[PDB]
């Protein structure tokens, strides 16, 4: 029943990485740098 | 909050469409203007009977000026 310690630790590491990746998909206030 | 949208590169399709439109228009806008000018200022011939003793040229059996040319 439940996660094994390896399963839970791997899920936590993958969760941290995925959350940073999703945070990095955000746009800075100037990202659409439109040329004239 | 604004997010980045992952897409395939649309630059090349857009450039191809722009080039095809440019070349088609480059040749076909002069053709349209010329056809309009010919139609307005040199209309079609009107049908007439062949006068006595007159033998027409082979292109005188058509009425549109472009077809005659
Ligand atoms: C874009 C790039 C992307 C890729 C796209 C792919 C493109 C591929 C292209 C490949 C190459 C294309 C080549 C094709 C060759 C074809 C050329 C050709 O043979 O043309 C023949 C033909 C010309 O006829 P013609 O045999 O030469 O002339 C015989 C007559 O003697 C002439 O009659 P006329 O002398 O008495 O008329 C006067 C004269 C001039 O007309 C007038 O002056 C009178 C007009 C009437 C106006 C009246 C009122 C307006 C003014 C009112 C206000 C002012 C006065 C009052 C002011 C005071 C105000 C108070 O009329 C004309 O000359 C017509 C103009 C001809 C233009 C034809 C264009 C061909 C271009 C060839 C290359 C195409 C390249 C594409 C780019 C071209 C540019 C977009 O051209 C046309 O047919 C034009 C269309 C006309 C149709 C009218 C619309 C009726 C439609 C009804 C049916 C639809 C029902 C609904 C459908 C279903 C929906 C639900």
């Amino acid at each position: 029943s439940g996660y094994t310690p390896d399963e839970k630790l791997r899920l936590q590491q993958l969760r941290e990485l995925r959350r940073r990746w999703l945070k990095d998909q955000e746009l800075s206030p100037r990202e659409p740098v439109l040329p004239p | 909050k604004r997010l980045f949208i992952i897409k395939p590169s649309g630059f090349y399709d857009r450039r191809f469409l722009k080039l095809m439109r440019f070349y088609i228009l480059l040749t076909g806008i002069p053709v349209a203007i010329g056809i309009t000018l010919v139609n307005v200022f040199i209309g079609e011939a009107e049908l007439a009977d062949i006068p006595e003793g007159y033998v027409p040229e082979h292109w005188e059996y058509f009425k549109h000026p472009i077809s005659r040319w």
